């Protein structure tokens, strides 16, 4: 363990525990999401802090923030949920959807996704340029 | 459904391009 | 310099945001 990592978590962390008490609430990290331009709900900000939260205590002490930290999108089910979330559009269950498709949905759906973060999304999702997407192989890119 | 579905996947996105 | 700590903090939120985003579906 070397004090470079240390440091940028610390802080990090110490952005959302502004009082210090060594624990983020609900409030705090409402505070933090408010402060970037975020409008959450309470339950949504209960929600966040129950996927982390491994004592059942209701905020996220520093260990749990590391861990969560480190864990990112490598969950095990992450592939098979993410890629269950792709069936939904595929109508004919190819295991592909075409690039238009998957445009129409991103766009379309709630939590919409910008022009430019789609335009980025198409550009890594259908490699052969066709406006075909294995949705398979693309979500297991973005699960490392 | 359809909705939770585009939610999990533009969230995974966004994570993904964090980086 | 700040700037490192603050693209962990929204690390972090997306993190988040995705995870509740997995439970929900
Ligand atoms: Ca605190
Ligand atoms: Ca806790």
């Amino acid at each position: 363990l070397t004090e470079e990592q240390i440091a940028e978590f610390k802080e990090a962390f110490s952005l959302f525990d502004k009082d210090g008490d060594g624990t983020i609430t609900t409030k705090e990290l409402g505070t933090v999401m408010r402060s970037l331009g975020q409008n959450p709900t309470e339950a949504e900000l209960q929600d966040m802090i129950n996927e982390v939260d491994a004592d059942g205590n209701g905020t996220i002490d520093f260990p749990e923030f590391l861990t969560m930290m480190a864990r990112k999108m490598k969950d095990t089910d992450s592939e098979e949920e993410i890629r269950e979330a792709f069936r939904v559009f595929d109508k004919d269950g190819n295991g592909y959807i075409s690039a238009a498709e998957l445009r129409h949905v991103m766009t379309n759906l709630g939590e919409k996704l910008t022009d430019e973060e789609v335009d980025e999304m198409i550009r890594e999702a259908d490699i052969d340029g066709d406006g075909q997407v294995n949705y398979e192989e693309f979500v297991q890119m973005m699960t490392a | 459904r359809r909705m939770p579905a585009a939610n999990l996947i533009q969230a995974a996105w966004r994570l993904y391009s964090t980086d | 310099d700040i700037m490192p700590a603050v693209k962990t903090v929204i690390r972090s939120i997306r993190i988040l945001k995705f995870l509740v985003a997995k439970r929900k579906f």
